């Protein structure tokens, strides 16, 4: 169904003296979270959302919980290992993050594979596009590189990527495919705000849309105002949908010379709006 | 389904 | 390294005086993941503030959505205050109902 992705976001954060490291695995289908493991519980387990639960069965999630706890403890060792690599004191907090998964094309074939690591928020090591070689970011990661090169880690990942990862993704759709069902078109409107003197601000709002990708533009009699334009980062409404706005400062009395354009994949075609003053 | 991770 | 949080404070729905709404404080671009977030009404901490689970994006920076229930009036002032290691002092950001 066009290209699709299965991606896992992994976080391991040490907190010496204040407990065991906090470990999390978060799985996303097409940027939609569908499962989460969080080690910060008395008896922690995989928490698949309703669909993946019982459309997969209890045994399965049991086994993934056990695999999660296995990963958790392996990462515990890694945090200790990296202290050594970087000659860091044992008393500070550090983080390891991974993005791991695959993207398939509409033909079901693997388009892209992900296996990338960061330490304290900087790139550490990553599997290259060729799915055979590794890019180490620094001297510490060269130690991990040599070690994986020896054990053939890259080949271990290709098998997962082309086997398990890709197959999970093919399984999800058919069965469902719920990111077009989750498509929501923006509803737009322009607001009007006073500036000092003879300028006014026109603010074009896009609300209640999913997915997050969107474009807002202002045009003055054809020709995007490719500057002087203010906007905010797209932001979640908290109900699943997103918001954005773009504003321009225009002369008082000339508000009808400006048009806002809204481009979103949910729309039959770009929205075009102007400031509408009540009468 | 996430992979099994290997030691750094 | 350490990245400095960026903050937006905004309502879930267009605010109108008297109508229950939700106030969001969206914090992004920060690392390490430990962060302390509070929302303030007229100078004082709002006690009931709900937090999303924390996620992180392609660039490794974390993000999280704090929110609380509110009914806007013409005069009440809201803010979101963030304490994070990348910053000497807590950053505060005020709700502006036009933004």
């Amino acid at each position: 169904m066009g290209p699709h992705s299965l991606r896992y976001f992994v976080t391991a954060v040490s907190r010496p003296g204040l407990g065991e490291p906090r470990y999390m695995e978060v799985g996303y289908v097409d940027d939609t979270e569908f499962v989460r493991f969080d080690s910060d519980a008395e008896n922690p387990r995989y928490e698949p959302r309703a669909r993946w639960m019982e459309q997969e069965g209890p045994e399965y999630w049991e086994r993934e919980t056990q695999k999660a706890k296995g990963n958790e403890q392996s990462f515990r060792v890694d945090l200790r290992t990296l202290l050594g690599y970087y000659n860091q004191s044992k008393g500070g907090s550090h983080t390891i993050q991974v993005i791991s998964g695959c993207e398939v094309g509409s033909d079901g074939r693997l388009l892209r594979g992900y296996q990338q690591y960061a330490y304290d928020g900087c790139d550490y090591i990553a599997l290259n596009e060729d799915l055979k070689t590794w890019t180490a970011a620094d001297m510490a990661a060269l130690i991990t590189k040599h070690k994986w090169e020896q054990a053939g880690e890259a080949e271990r990942l290709r098998a997962y990527l082309e086997g398990t990862c890709v197959e999970w993704l093919r399984r999800y759709l058919k069965n469902g495919n719920a990111t077009l069902l989750r498509t929501d078109s923006p509803k737009a409107h322009v607001t009007h705000h006073s500036r000092p003197e003879d300028k006014v601000t026109l603010r074009c709002w896009a609300l209640g849309f999913y997915p997050a990708d969107i474009t807002l533009t202002w045009q003055l009699n054809g020709e995007e105002l490719i500057q002087d334009m203010e906007l905010v980062e797209t932001r979640p409404a908290g109900d699943g949908t997103f918001q954005k706005w773009a504003s321009v400062v225009v002369p008082l009395g000339k508000e009808q010379y400006y048009t806002c354009h809204v481009y979103h994949q949910g729309l039959p075609e770009p929205l075009t709006l102007r400031w509408e003053p009540p009468p | 389904e996430i992979i099994n991770f290997e030691k750094l | 390294i350490q990245k400095t949080p960026q903050i937006q404070v905004y309502s879930r729905h267009p605010p109108e005086n008297g109508k229950p709404n939700i106030l969001n404080c969206y914090v992004t671009q920060f690392h390490p993941p430990h962060i302390e977030i509070q929302m303030l009404k007229n100078g004082k901490k709002i006690p009931k503030v709900e937090m999303s689970d924390m996620s992180f994006s392609k660039d490794w920076s974390f993000y999280i959505l704090a929110h609380t229930e509110f009914t806007p009036t013409e005069t009440d002032t809201y803010a979101c205050r963030v304490k994070h290691d990348s910053m000497a002092e807590p950053k505060t950001v005020y709700w502006d109902r036009d933004m």
